[PDB]
């Protein structure tokens, strides 16, 4: 009894927690697994904005010349 | 007390019937051991316990039930699981135990007897086959290390191979 205090933690702590840092390392896990999954997907069909190679212009010349 | 099967009652009874001799130097030796040491052992037990008189406590052992089953916990997540991983862990501790008291009912079968030791009891070797084969067949002992994911297959595995045998036969 004098050995859990100011020397143990105690069972209340490592239940209520550890279960806080698997709550984290859930996040941290499937938000990787998305972020594998989302790359697998942008870098085939360009439609959102990552891995985008960038494009020659988007305004250059738009005046009336002496064409033909 | 209670949990323990213990004996009946126990009987004996002095006799000395054949000779005289000097008795019996046994029991001469039991009275005159009984106050050299064994009153004098017992005073200072009951000196020691005159002189706790305050004492804690102390509220014995936690409940924590039930918390739901990994059965009942559909497709996996860490924040499900793992209230009953613990649960089932708590069990198979305690299950562990359970067997060493039945062990320790048949240590007793042994020596109460002594004699007849497997002519008789009948009970405790019945109450043994009984609680071993569910341990075998459930509770891994065959499962290698201790895992509740594998539990769940091996009961699934356990069920599978017992409704092919139903319907079939």
């Amino acid at each position: 009894r004098w050995i859990a205090r100011t020397f143990f933690d105690g069972p209340e702590k490592n239940y209520e927690r550890t279960m806080a840092i698997l709550q984290i390392e859930a996040e941290k896990a499937e938000l990787r697994l998305k972020e594998l999954e989302v790359r697998r997907l942008m870098r085939a069909r360009g439609d959102g904005p990552w891995f985008h190679y960038p494009t020659i212009d988007k305004e250059l010349i738009d005046h009336s010349p002496k064409a033909t | 007390x209670x949990x323990x099967x213990x004996x009946x009652x126990x009987x004996x009874x002095x006799x000395x019937x054949x000779x005289x001799x000097x008795x019996x130097x046994x029991x001469x030796x039991x009275x005159x051991x009984x106050x050299x040491x064994x009153x004098x052992x017992x005073x200072x037990x009951x000196x020691x316990x005159x002189x706790x008189x305050x004492x804690x406590x102390x509220x014995x052992x936690x409940x924590x039930x039930x918390x739901x089953x990994x059965x009942x916990c559909q497709e996996k997540d860490v924040l499900c699981m793992f209230e009953a991983e613990m649960q089932w862990r708590r069990d198979y501790k305690v299950d562990q135990e359970i067997v060493n008291i039945i062990q320790e009912r048949l240590k007793a079968c042994q020596q109460r007897e002594g004699e007849s030791h497997r002519q008789n009891c009948a009970k405790e070797l019945e109450q043994f086959t009984q609680v071993v084969k569910a341990y075998q067949d459930r509770y891994x002992x065959x499962x290698x290390x201790x895992x509740x994911x594998x539990x769940x297959x091996x009961x699934x595995x356990x069920x599978x191979x017992x409704x092919x045998x139903x319907x079939x036969x």
